[PDB]
């Protein structure tokens, strides 16, 4: 589980209950939920192991954002929304679609006005639809002014020094997350250090650490959901898979003011709670460290992953086609290592 | 040479590329 | 089979029997056997296939050459000399031993003058011991007068021509073979071109071109037994080894004066008749030609056999242990590529 | 360059080195 539900303040009630909460086939334990101060949060940071922050004041003047604030004041520019009629919108990299053109994607991308998302949403709740939506944008320069003013008020002393005191590189984007109750963003991994600030709403996040690779089956990396994981957890398929059977989460439910450190290479699960109407995040993606001077033996798990994700991109370019990396590998374990 | 280049991290994040 | 045993001049017979042959799990269909300047040989030769050349008289002034004229004048150099209570002389490196400390070789290597490998087997002969001996030496400076004469009485002349029409790099060594009626160096591959000089005696010699290294199955990479084959031919398991129920050889059997072309990368099984007396041979290994500035897709079998070497070789390296490649292959391949 | 890495041969033989 992922610890009792908090209660809020002003004696409001829980903020949510585990009916909210999607039923899966493994176990986890808690996250742990620490102040900013508490040394026990720095010692998991440095450790690049998760944890959620309660009181960094990370994004304080985005906890006022919702649908009409945005509307009246981000601006004109394009945000691309995926749609699904499915709860789960497996992330695919449209780039790769050319290798594997038996890939039917179950999302779409349609890059539509702050105010076309607002009235498509509202569509959707009055027809009583099943169709779901999720933007998912980076911000830019076209925000408007409020939020430029808004952006500009994040705690940028306190994740300026976290950078500095990781050895992490820039950060690359600040990704605008407005989700519908109920969505889900299936098990993946990134390549970049993760500061998730949740706005409105909850989410649940599932977190497990590099060392499951082996129970986690992510695809081909010249796949279009190469990062992602190829299990249903909706419905594992133990023959194909069969070591999802060992896999155990570390899990949270993070709320408005709450701040999840996923760290590079973590797999990460994240749902929108059932019933609990939109939410909203901004994460902070920022390069990792260099790969170190002098070299440790043995390798810890993320450099065994960046091993392996090497090997497979160079095999497709040398063997100038993706599709003979798995024929070459087989040969390669068959009756010799295995 | 050959160990750093096979340790060599990417920065592939789920947000699509234009 | 590999085709009627040759009559001798003279009206001799036989120089061989079916009868001398071991008896394996395979067919097998004939080495052609050519003239030097039959344009056929020069095309098997380019395109990196099998031919047996009748006469090129390549080591014609060798074929006069037996124990006693041997060691009157091969002079008082040190020998490698195998030693096994098998047939099975099967090739290791003792400088990989220490990656793989639970390998027990069935041969053992002794250095002794070429005097004490004559007197050895006789001794074995006369006691009618079971054990066997297989001189395997490269030649040097310390031969003798006259082996230096016929040394430089080979026929330099067509095969320097050789090496240059094909673009090999430099003669790296000439190998003397001198083993027991019945000896057996078991399936492997080289990494040079190899012109096979038969000398006295006669050997079977099976050949698998490099297309066949998913029936082989070559030991990994940092084992000892690099570039052989893990199958026992004797009594294939092939619960273990299940494509080499899909093996086909190509054979011959060369005897004094005759040439056999083994193309680098080409498996070759190697025996000398049963029954048969001595055999001597000399190699010629011959570096092969660089990689092509221009790479042509797809590639070619002996490619995919280049990078797969190298792959187990860069992860043995970045690993920082030969024990530590199988386990990565298959977090790789399994439930992602197989 | 990679591809070239890759596809470099050795030249190893059945005969001991000192
Ligand atoms: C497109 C990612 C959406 C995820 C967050 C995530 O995986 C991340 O920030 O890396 C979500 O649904 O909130
Ligand atoms: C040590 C190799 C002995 C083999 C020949 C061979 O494989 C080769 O020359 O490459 C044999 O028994 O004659
Ligand atoms: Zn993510
Ligand atoms: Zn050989």
């Amino acid at each position: 589980g992922s610890g009792e539900p908090r209660e809020e303040a002003g004696a409001l009630g829980p903020a949510w209950d585990e009916s909210q909460l999607r039923s899966y086939s493994f176990p986890t334990r808690p996250i742990p939920r620490l102040s900013q101060s508490d040394p026990r949060a720095e010692e998991l940071i440095e450790n690049e192991e998760p944890v959620v922050l309660t009181d960094t004041n990370l994004v304080y003047p985005a906890l006022k954002w919702d649908l009409e604030y945005l509307q009246e004041n981000i601006g004109n520019g394009d945000f691309s929304v995926y749609s699904a009629s499915t709860h789960k919108f497996l992330y695919y990299d449209e780039k790769k679609m050319a290798n594997f053109q038996n890939f039917k994607p179950r999302s779409n991308r349609e890059e539509m006005k702050f105010h076309e998302f607002v009235e498509k949403l509202q569509d959707i709740q009055q027809r009583g639809g099943e169709e779901r939506l999720y933007l998912q944008q980076t911000l830019n320069d076209t925000v408007g002014r409020k939020i430029v003013m808004d952006f500009l008020g994040f705690n940028w002393n306190w994740i300026n020094k976290q950078q500095g005191k990781r050895g992490w590189g820039q950060l690359t984007s600040n990704l605008l997350l407005i989700g519908m109750e109920g969505n889900v963003t299936p098990a993946h991994y990134d390549e970049q250090q993760n500061f998730f600030a949740q706005i409105k709403g909850y989410k649940r996040c599932i977190l497990f650490p590099p060392d499951q690779f082996e129970c986690l089956y992510p695809y081909p990396v010249h796949h279009p959901c190469d990062r992602q994981s190829q299990v249903d957890f909706d419905n594992p398929d133990y023959e194909r898979f069969p070591n999802f059977q060992n896999v155990v989460g570390y899990e949270t439910v993070v709320g408005p003011g709450d701040v999840l450190y996923i760290p590079m290479y973590w797999w990460h699960h994240i749902e929108s709670l059932l019933n609990g109407g939109i939410t909203i995040t901004v994460n902070f993606w920022y390069k990792g460290a260099p790969t170190p001077k002098r070299i440790e033996y043995p390798l810890k798990a993320h450099q065994k992953v960046a091993i392996m994700r090497n090997i497979e991109k160079m095999l497709g370019e040398a063997l100038g086609n993706p599709q003979e990396v798995g024929p070459l590998l087989n040969t390669m374990i068959k009756g010799r290592y295995n | 040479e050959v160990v750093k280049l096979l340790l060599e991290a990417g920065a592939d994040v789920n947000a699509q590329d234009k």
